[PDB]
């Protein structure tokens, strides 16, 4: 069923984050893993899979550790040919050339589209729709992560969603609607002067998927 | 392929000054981090100064605070190290390093881990 919408004072306030917002920003500013039709080559711990994926652009990784919520998810995708799409990290990437991410995995077979599919993001500032823009995927089932990355990546460029020290926006959540059912993620870091990249991205480790045909995306921001 | 070529190393005397320079080339994209490391014979390689995110994040090792200044010209794609009040302790091979990975890695920001690209270095000498 539907996840309920944010209650009063449920959302992280960016004014209560006193650290460097840079460390959030760099997760959505040109920082992503992407690969087509690959199969795991190894495994470190029981809830992860390792893929041979080369950073052709910047050469920052040859292997990617994809971390799941549980063993079942890893077992499921172990020997499957998959597509990978997600926001990765290096700082405190535990992997005994390398990088870490969570989820972002979909079966390749039976999930490709003849042509790219568009999903319109409706962006609200203090309730008002001032901006709309499409994200595209080639997948019938696509991870919320992939969509989330694409949305925030856009918004980091244009609207400066995140900056080195702090955001123009006090609160922000991204909402995914499929028919009646919906869910959302808080786009702002927990309060304090310590931002843990790995901890934040761990929300993607459920590998949550949506139908790219039915899903609508709404971004609700508030100003200062 | 990335290339870092350091220069400006020399043989000075206690209380002297040197300005290191590094010419970066071969990528055509924007580098996130650029830094200066040093290593003497015997001792492990140590990070000295760093400058990240269009100069928004500058860090120094304690032993060079107030004496060394890292700086950047984006127009030239050069990084500099103004080395004032030099001491025998500062004698070493100085290396420029670079990195395209983002973030300010608390306490690991001047470690060798933070950087993937490296020059061949320039010798610095300081005589009592």
């Amino acid at each position: 069923e539907s996840q309920p919408d944010p209650k009063p004072d449920e959302l992280h306030k960016s004014s209560k984050f006193t650290g460097l917002m840079e460390n959030m920003k760099v997760l959505y500013d040109d920082n992503h893993v992407s690969a087509i039709n690959v199969k795991s080559i190894d495994q470190f711990l029981y809830f992860d899979l390792i893929y041979s994926i080369k950073d052709t652009k910047l050469g920052n990784y040859d292997n990617v550790r994809v971390e799941f919520k549980n063993k079942d998810l890893a077992d499921k995708y172990k020997d499957k040919y998959v597509d990978v799409f997600g926001a990765n990290y290096y700082y405190q990437c535990y992997f005994s050339r390398k990088t870490c991410m969570y989820g972002g995995v979909t079966e390749h077979n039976g999930n490709q589209l003849d042509k790219y599919r568009s999903i319109t993001v409706r962006v609200f500032e203090d309730g008002k729709n001032l901006l709309s823009f499409d994200v595209q995927t080639n997948k019938k089932k696509v991870t919320a992560q992939e969509l989330d990355y694409l949305t925030r990546h856009y918004l980091v460029k244009n609207k400066k969603l995140y900056e080195f020290n702090n955001s123009p926006y006090e609160t922000g959540y991204i909402k995914f609607i499929e028919n009646e059912n919906s869910f959302w993620y808080d786009m702002m870091p927990a309060p304090g002067d310590k931002f843990d990249q790995s901890k934040y991205l761990m929300m993607y480790n459920d590998n949550k998927m949506v139908d790219s045909k039915d899903v609508k995306i709404e971004v609700y921001l508030t100003t200062k | 392929q990335v290339q870092l070529v350091e220069s400006g190393g020399g043989s000075v005397q206690a209380g002297g000054s040197l300005r290191l320079s590094c010419a970066a080339s071969g990528y055509t994209y924007s580098m996130y981090c650029m830094g200066w490391f040093r290593q003497a014979p015997g001792k492990e390689r140590e990070g000295v100064a760093g400058i990240c995110a269009n100069g928004k994040a500058i860090h120094y090792v304690d032993s060079v605070k107030g004496r060394f200044t890292i700086s950047q010209d984006n127009a030239k794609n050069t990084v500099y190290l103004q080395m004032n009040s030099l001491k025998p302790e500062d004698t070493a091979m100085y290396y420029c390093a670079a990195d395209s990975r983002g973030g300010i890695w608390y306490e690991q920001q001047l470690s060798t881990l933070r950087y993937n690209y490296w020059g061949q270095g320039t010798q610095v000498t300081v005589s009592s």
